[PDB]
């Protein structure tokens, strides 16, 4: 701790940073969950460290990265949350995890193959 | 094969079958754009690319050329302009070629 | 009113939250036919869902199925027979007092009829056929050795391991008979209802010291994943009473 978190406890353990001045870069093989780690680095430093994060999302779209931290801090991926409502024991699991996904640093950017220009200004 | 269809036989559903080849793309899917409002009556079509949102937004134009966009990998679809959103639940027989109500 | 009865009756592996999710489903259920002019739809708890599958149409044969085993002899009943020695005094002490005790999913625990031929590991669940008979319950007499022969060989195929197991009482005849290949049909019958519950039901001519010289080798600790539930879901019983050949 100086110093900026990561997230997890033992990702700040090495690091305390992720700072304002490094390109940091974590990757994973055809299906191990790459961006579903991505989340996690920056979830925390959106919903509760309170710093504003602009995911341009290369990948995944705007009306499809909501579901996969519904489905984090939330525990709602296998009701399943693809589609539909919601149960008895359900039906407000989302008010603190689609109630937390806006009072965060989300402004998600969802276009495909675009180069460095509509990115920076 | 569409127009003279049309006051001949029928015409209330067209159906094809796959996207990226019927001859780069980004060209033609608004080709079935500007039909909507000459014949008058629903339109239908299949593709090609998990089950996301953007892909079909990458081959051919189609999230803006085509309202309802669906998807496979439980049809998440993400994003219409019909229905609500929604994903509809469809298992197989797996041989004698038929989708069933689950 | 369909809903009402399926709840209650794998109520021990419904849950809630399941009853809502599967709330399109049971209500479906209820809202079409429930009787036929060749089938019957009936509910089953498949995983945290609830599916409707359909079962093939005094009232006691209607009610009452049986899988890869002729009809002929299996009119048996309880109370009436004459009974014999410690070998029936008491065996209609356990279908009797619980014929409102094998509750829909409130933890309502099973027989596993073993020992020798002739005398019981069959026809003491065809005693059940014939008394679990009026009340209008199906109860399915599956047979093992006719299972696997076209299961150990390959029409469809993953389609009736499910109404096998949608349905509330059930009766199995034979375990170990003719890791391994002998898998998804028999085994994972054992592991689930640790979290769904009702009457558990299995039979053979091994007890719970002899169902395992047949099961087939693994040369192991890879094997014991079922048999855990067993010793906890009734007692080493077995039969040796009259021939009834």
């Amino acid at each position: 701790i100086t110093g900026i978190p990561t997230g997890f406890t033992e990702l700040d353990r090495m690091t305390s940073g992720f700072q304002r001045s490094d390109l940091i870069i974590v990757a994973a093989r055809p299906s191990v969950g790459k961006t579903a780690f991505a989340l996690n680095i920056a979830q925390n430093v959106a919903t509760k460290t309170n710093e504003n994060v602009a995911i341009f999302s290369l990948e995944m779209s705007a009306q499809q990265l909501v579901m996969r931290m519904l489905c984090a801090e939330g525990n709602i991926n296998a009701q399943n949350l693809r589609t539909g409502k919601l149960t008895p024991e359900d039906w407000g699991k989302l008010t603190m995890a689609m109630g937390s996904l806006s009072n965060a640093g989300i402004y998600i950017d969802d276009t495909p193959s675009i180069r460095v220009s509509d990115i920076r200004a | 094969k569409c127009r003279r269809l049309k006051q001949e036989s029928g015409l209330g559903m067209i159906v094809i079958d796959y996207l990226q080849l019927i001859q780069e793309v980004s060209e033609i899917s608004r080709s079935l754009k500007a039909l909507a409002r000459e014949l008058e009556v629903p339109v239908i079509a299949l593709s090609q690319l998990r089950p996301m949102m953007s892909d079909i937004r990458e081959s051919g134009s189609i999230e803006q050329d085509a309202d309802i966009v669906a998807f496979l990998y439980e049809i998440i679809i993400a994003k219409q302009r019909n229905g609500p959103v929604g994903t509809v639940q469809l298992a197989f027989i797996k041989e004698y070629n038929k989708f069933v109500n689950l | 009113q369909d809903v009402q009865a399926f709840l209650k009756e794998n109520e021990e592996v419904i849950d809630q939250k399941m009853i809502e999710k599967s709330l399109n489903k049971l209500y479906e259920y209820i809202e079409q036919s429930k009787n036929c002019s060749g089938y019957h739809p009936k509910l089953v708890v498949n995983g945290r869902s609830i599916d409707i599958e359909y079962y093939e149409c005094k009232k006691q044969q209607s009610l009452m199925k049986s899988m890869y085993i002729q009809q002929d002899l299996l009119g048996a009943t309880f109370q009436q027979v004459d009974i014999s020695d410690p070998s029936r005094l008491a065996m209609f002490q356990h279908v009797t007092d619980f014929l409102k005790s094998y509750n829909e999913t409130g933890k309502g625990k099973g027989l596993y009829l073993y020992g020798k031929f002739g005398v019981g590991k069959t026809f003491m669940l065809a005693a059940i056929a014939n008394e679990l008979a009026e009340k209008e319950y199906s109860s399915m007499i599956v047979y093992v050795p006719e299972f696997v022969r076209e299961l150990k060989n390959s029409q469809t195929l993953e389609e009736k391991l499910n109404m096998v197991k949608t349905t509330p009482v059930l009766m199995l005849d034979d375990i170990g008979a003719e890791s391994w290949v002998r898998d998804e049909v028999i085994g994972t019958v054992l592991q689930h209802r640790m979290s769904q519950q009702l009457p558990t039901f299995f039979s053979s001519n091994f007890s719970p010291d002899e169902l395992k010289h047949h099961f087939t080798y693994s040369q192991e600790v890879k094997a014991a994943r079922l048999m855990e539930r067993i010793l906890y879901l009734a007692a080493p019983i077995r039969l040796d009473g009259e021939n009834r050949r």
